[PDB]
Parts: structure tokens; C-alpha cells; sequence
């Protein structure tokens, strides 16, 4: 019953440039109420970067509006995050989150030469 | 065949009647094609994916009932939503929920008082205003908007024996939010039928008079069923 | 007369691990009064990380004591910085500095996978 989430993507890029992260679940995503992406920088606490509900209405924080985009894919159970214009401070470990309780394991993302 | 593909996006319509007739047609021909061996048309045309989609999170008795009848004729299993188990939470989940809804500036106070799921679902305006620090009535109104959105989409199975949540949801989907106030106070489906309005006001925490009246009439109508 | 400084080293390493940066001048180092290494992280201002005088007495800030080491090399005019145990927050652009006025151009240093 306990859903398992697995992430993919990550790694490193240059300042300016896009990337796409994927998060795959054990069941149909269309049953889950909310799903979300979270970001934890070294030396600080977690924070949200995108959420999406069962009806596909999404909320973004003001920090990353226009630069990120979250979407469900119903073909294979996978939620995508698209990161278009990157800054140097957007380097952290990223986590996938089901309803509230269940977490993923995270993927490291870094931006430099 | 290819004719069935035209009836595949019609279900996405905004109006009700289009959805109703599309479901009636598909379910009727499923019942027709069910006794023979050819059930594989529903597989390779991909209509089963849309049916398995729309059955969860739908408050429409006709279309959902028809979709359930269609699925159960093809020998499949109906999905069910995966709702948060709010009333068994701890402080970590409460704080990440506060990150999620956007009230991240209050995560400190909710940590000092050690608010958890059982205490979260029983908050009033005095606890918000006095000691949690939400002074402005606009901010408390936004918070309660978010809370009542969460409460209608929770999973009360670990504490609700008599299945009160479905009884409240059958009246009106907006009413499911009251279920925890009815259970923590002690009520259940059997002994519900003899409660007064003045008990519904301060014990169960129902504030709108209209909801009290509708709940009272609908309960009192189910008078002595056993 | 204006001394020119050129750096070398930099790049990227993993958390935990050493690196050595070099700074070469246009004249004899043994004539210069003080030389120093500076560190500027993205989103903040510069700060000092090591100094060394003509007589070879060195001062380090409390943040990096025991982990860094600066030395003069009199064979070829070059001052070295040795970075032994690295943290994730020790990622920045590093500059070489002659007496006070003259600067280098900097080298980027990053710490991740």
C-alpha cells in the first residue's frame, strides 16, 4: 500500500540552461491527491518549489515563477519538473513528495563550469 | 474500432449531459460485448485508461455509477483515491504541510506549541489569534480556507468505525469536513438520530446555520432504521 | 613596474579532499611586502583567507584554521595555497592579491559529485 517514489535526473550544468527531473511512483498517479517537489540547500531547511493536485492546478512560489514547470504524465506514472533558466543559487538536493507523509530519497543538482 | 475513438475525448466536456450520454453508450456496448470473447477492443483502444482515470474524485452519481458498472463488467477492479491520513500525523508532516500551502512564515510557532494532526484538526480562532500569532482576520480566513480544503480530502478510516464520512458525503461533498468533529465528540451513525441543534453548535463545531439545519433534517429523517 | 599576477588551479572536487592553487608574479616575490588570497562567494562580498609577509609570518581567519596553508616558493616566483579538508560551502572564486592595490583575475572552485 505504501507508495514508493524514485527520482531521476540531477547532476550538474552550467549557469543558464535547462534540465528535467522525473519522479516515478508505484501506483497510478491519478489516484494521489497532491504531489510536490521540494528543495533543500546545504545549510538550510527544506522548501517547496512546485505542487500539483488531482485536477492539475499548480502553485509555484514567487521565487521561481516563470522558470519552472511541473506536469503529470498519465502514460507512465511519472511527474516531471522542468527547470529552464538556472541561477547559481539553484543548487541543492531535490525530493519528490506524495500526499504529505511519503518522501523520496533525493537527487543532487549543481550549477557551475 | 475507429468509431469508438470519436467517443474517447467527448468525456472531457464541461457540461453534464454529454458526459452522461457518453457513459451510457460505452457502458451499454460494454455490457453487449461482454458475454462474447471480444473484450480486447477496450484494451487496444485505450478507453480503459480514461475510465480508470475518471472514477476517482468524481461527485456525480450517474456517470460514476455507470463507469463502475462498466469496469466491473470487464472483470477489472475500481480504483480508490489515496488520501492523507491526517488524524495520525506528527509535527514534521504538519510543518511540511505549512510549507506546501504557503504559510511558511508561521512554521516556527506551530513548532513551539507542538501542533500535530489531532490538534490541527481541532483548531479554533482563539488558538490562532492569541498564541499562534495570526492577528489579522484576513490571514485567518485564508488559513481556514486551506484547512477546510484539507479536511474534505482526508482519510478518517483509522478512527471512523460507522463510516460516517460517506454518510456525510452523500448529502453534500462540502459536508465531509465535519466528520472529525462528530467522531471525537463521540457520535456515530446509529446514535446520530437524536442529537439537538444546540449540541451541534458548540460540540461538533458546526457554525453555519444552513449546514446544521440540513444535517438535522437528514439525520432525523433516518429516524429508527434498525 | 605594475606587477601582474596570474592564478592556476581551480576547477571542481568532491566534498572532502585537497587541492593546491598557485599564483605567479612578474617580479621577485621576496620584494613584495604582503601577499594574500581572497575568496568571493556568489551573492556575498569578498573576504580574506590567508596573508603572508616578507618575513614569512602568516595569519588565518578562524573559519579555516588548520585546513588551509599558504607558502612562498623562492625558486620560481609563486605563492601556493593548500586546501586540505574541504566543505560544501568552500566554493567560490578565488583571487590573488599583491600589496593591497593590485588584484588577479580569479579562479572558480566548486565542491560536489
Amino acid at each position: 500500500m505504501a507508495v514508493q517514489l524514485v527520482e531521476s535526473g540531477g547532476g550538474l550544468v552550467q549557469p543558464g540552461g535547462s534540465l528535467r527531473l522525473s519522479c516515478a511512483a508505484s501506483v497510478s498517479i491519478s489516484r494521489i491527491y497532491v504531489m510536490a517537489w521540494y528543495r533543500q540547500a546545504p545549510g538550510k531547511q527544506r522548501e517547496v518549489v512546485a505542487v500539483i493536485r488531482y485536477d492539475g492546478t499548480t502553485n509555484y512560489p514567487d521565487s521561481v515563477k516563470g522558470r519552472f514547470t511541473i506536469s503529470r504524465d498519465n502514460a507512465k506514472n511519472t511527474v516531471y519538473l522542468q527547470m529552464n533558466s538556472l541561477k547559481p543559487e539553484d543548487t541543492a538536493v531535490y525530493y519528490c513528495n506524495a500526499n504529505v507523509e511519503t518522501w523520496g530519497q533525493g537527487t543532487q543538482v549543481t550549477v557551475s563550469s | 474500432p475507429d468509431d469508438l475513438q470519436r467517443l474517447v475525448p467527448l468525456l472531457d466536456s464541461n457540461r453534464l449531459e454529454a458526459q452522461c450520454i457518453g457513459a451510457f453508450y460505452l457502458c451499454a456496448e460494454a455490457a453487449i460485448k461482454s458475454l462474447q470473447g471480444k473484450t480486447k477492443v477496450f484494451s487496444d483502444i485505450g478507453a480503459i485508461q480514461s475510465l480508470k482515470r475518471l472514477v476517482s474524485y468524481s461527485t456525480n452519481g450517474t456517470k460514476s455509477a455507470l463507469a463502475k458498472r462498466a469496469l466491473r463488467l470487464l472483470g477489472e477492479e475500481v480504483p480508490r483515491p489515496i488520501l492523507p491520513s491526517v488524524p495520525s500525523w506528527k509535527e514534521a508532516e504538519v510543518q511540511t504541510w505549512l510549507q506546501q500551502i504557503g504559510f511558511s512564515k508561521y512554521c516556527e510557532s506551530f513548532r513551539e506549541q507542538q501542533v500535530d494532526g489531532d490538534l490541527l484538526l481541532r483548531l479554533t480562532e482563539e488558538e490562532l489569534q492569541t498564541d499562534l500569532g495570526m492577528k489579522s482576520g484576513i490571514t485567518r480566513k485564508r488559513f481556514f480556507r486551506e484547512l477546510t480544503e484539507l479536511k474534505t480530502f482526508a482519510n478518517y478510516s483509522t478512527c471512523d468505525r460507522s463510516n460516517l464520512a460517506d454518510w456525510l458525503g452523500s448529502l453534500d461533498p462540502r459536508f465531509r469536513q465535519y466528520t472529525y468533529g462528530l467522531v471525537s465528540c463521540g457520535l456515530d451513525r446509529s446514535l446520530l438520530h437524536r442529537v439537538s441543534e444546540q449540541q451541534l453548535l458548540e460540540d461538533c463545531g458546526i457554525h453555519l446555520g444552513v449546514h446544521r439545519a440540513r444535517i438535522l433534517t437528514a439525520a432525523r429523517e433516518m429516524l429508527h432504521s434498525p
